[PDB]
């Protein structure tokens, strides 16, 4: 599966970063998710063509192994929510999630 | 693009489950995929299964034994039909659509998976009696 | 210029037009590989890897 560090906390202004690891990321794409408490998730990293770094707009995300960091510049207070990495396996058969990650912000 | 869900809201335990979501306001509702995916409270996001127009479907194979997601394009509406309802399952459940962009050849897989970009209502399913 | 009438039966399995046809435009296609560049340097440790994306 994955592997997601269960609560990350950071003071506003700062840079926050979100290691997601786990065994098909050797490979495969990841997703991001935002899901406000009593509300929908929000895709709020998409792709575009596969030599193109998907999109960098006000987040981005690295990668090195098997693990991907989850950069988020600029913390602001209002972003509070848990946040989730998706991916498929390598096989390409089923689609699992992340485990969890609320933001705590000071 | 607008979408929402069909729920009873109220389901017995060891019976079975009729959920769907009507789409509008979709210029081409024919080339994305239509998926469901569940939500325990305070747990992560459970992936269920997904429906393309061609007919083909995949599943969760833990949940596969028990669930089938079946399709109207007409009324561009796709059921949900599981069975053997247990207390577990009880949470919030949702239909999305995971968008398709298309660099050349469909027949060639020349298509990658834009993400899923709009999610559904929400729906209390809440299985007691 | 039409005739009449005449038998004569073919062999197209056996002539001399289609052996002769395979030696032309191999020795014609290498006639025009001549001049090029000869373009032997390359011949060394390349090394590689994905394209990164
Ligand atoms: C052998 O036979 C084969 C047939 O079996 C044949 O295969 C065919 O090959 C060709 C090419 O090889 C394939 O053509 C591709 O088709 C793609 C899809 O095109 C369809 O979809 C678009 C999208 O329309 C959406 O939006 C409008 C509103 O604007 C709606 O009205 C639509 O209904 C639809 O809406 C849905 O999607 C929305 C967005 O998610 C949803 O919100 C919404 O709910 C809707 O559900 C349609 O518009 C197309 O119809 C016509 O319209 C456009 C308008 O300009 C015309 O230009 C077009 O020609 C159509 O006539 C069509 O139905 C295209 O995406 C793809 O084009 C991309 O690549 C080319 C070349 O690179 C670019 O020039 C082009 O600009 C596109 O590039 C963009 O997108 C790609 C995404 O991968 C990026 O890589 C690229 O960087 C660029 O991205 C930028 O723009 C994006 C959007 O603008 C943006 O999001 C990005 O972030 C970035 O900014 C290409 O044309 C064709 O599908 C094959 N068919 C099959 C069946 O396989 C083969 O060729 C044959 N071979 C031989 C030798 O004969
Ligand atoms: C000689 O020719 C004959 C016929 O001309 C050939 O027989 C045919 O062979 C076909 C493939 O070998 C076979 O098609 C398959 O049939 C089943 C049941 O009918 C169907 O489910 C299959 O559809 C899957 O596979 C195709 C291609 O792989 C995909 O395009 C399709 O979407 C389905 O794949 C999805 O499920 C897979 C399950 O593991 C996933 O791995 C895969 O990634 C994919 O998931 C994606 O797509 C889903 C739909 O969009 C989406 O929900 C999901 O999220 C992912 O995005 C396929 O149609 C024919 O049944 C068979 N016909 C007969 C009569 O036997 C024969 O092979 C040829 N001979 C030889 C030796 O090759
Ligand atoms: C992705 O790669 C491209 C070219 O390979 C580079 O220009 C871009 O800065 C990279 N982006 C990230 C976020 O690493
Ligand atoms: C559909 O929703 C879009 C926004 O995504 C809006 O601009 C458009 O007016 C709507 N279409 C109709 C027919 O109302």
């Amino acid at each position: 599966e994955l592997t997601q560090p269960p609560s990350v906390s950071v003071s506003p202004g700062q840079t926050a970063r979100i290691t997601c690891s786990g065994a098909p990321l050797t490979s495969r794409f990841t997703y991001w998710y935002r899901q406000k408490p009593g509300q929908a998730p929000v895709l709020i990293i998409s792709r575009s063509s596969q030599r193109s770094s998907g999109w960098s707009g006000r987040f981005s995300a690295s990668w090195s192994g098997t693990t991907v960091t989850l950069t988020i510049r600029g913390v602001q207070a209002d972003d509070e929510a848990d946040y989730y990495c998706q991916s498929s396996d390598t096989s390409d058969s089923y689609k699992m999630f992340g485990g969890g990650t609320k933001l705590t912000v000071l | 693009v607008q979408l929402r869900e069909s729920g009873p809201g109220l389901v017995k335990p060891s019976e079975t489950l009729s959920l769907s979501c009507t789409v509008s306001n979709d210029s081409r509702p024919s080339d994305h995929s239509w998926t469901w995916v569940r939500q325990s409270p305070g747990k992560a996001l459970e992936w269920i299964g997904d429906i393309h127009y061609n007919g083909a479907t995949t599943y969760n194979p833990s949940l596969r034994s028990r669930v089938r997601i079946e399709l109207d394009q007409s009324i561009p509406r796709f059921s949900l039909k599981m069975t053997s309802m247990t207390a577990a399952d009880t949470g919030m459940y949702y239909c999305a659509r995971n968008a398709i962009r298309i660099y050349g050849v469909v027949a060639l897989g020349e298509w990658f998976h834009y993400g899923m970009d709009v999610w559904g209502q929400g729906t209390a399913v809440t299985v007691s009696s | 210029i039409h005739l009449e009438n005449v038998t004569e039966e073919f062999n197209m399995w056996k002539n001399n037009m289609v052996e002769q046809m395979h030696e032309d435009i191999i020795s014609l296609w290498d006639q025009s590989l001549k001049p090029c560049v000869k373009l032997t340097p390359l011949c060394v440790t390349l090394q590689c890897t994905n394209v990164t994306n």
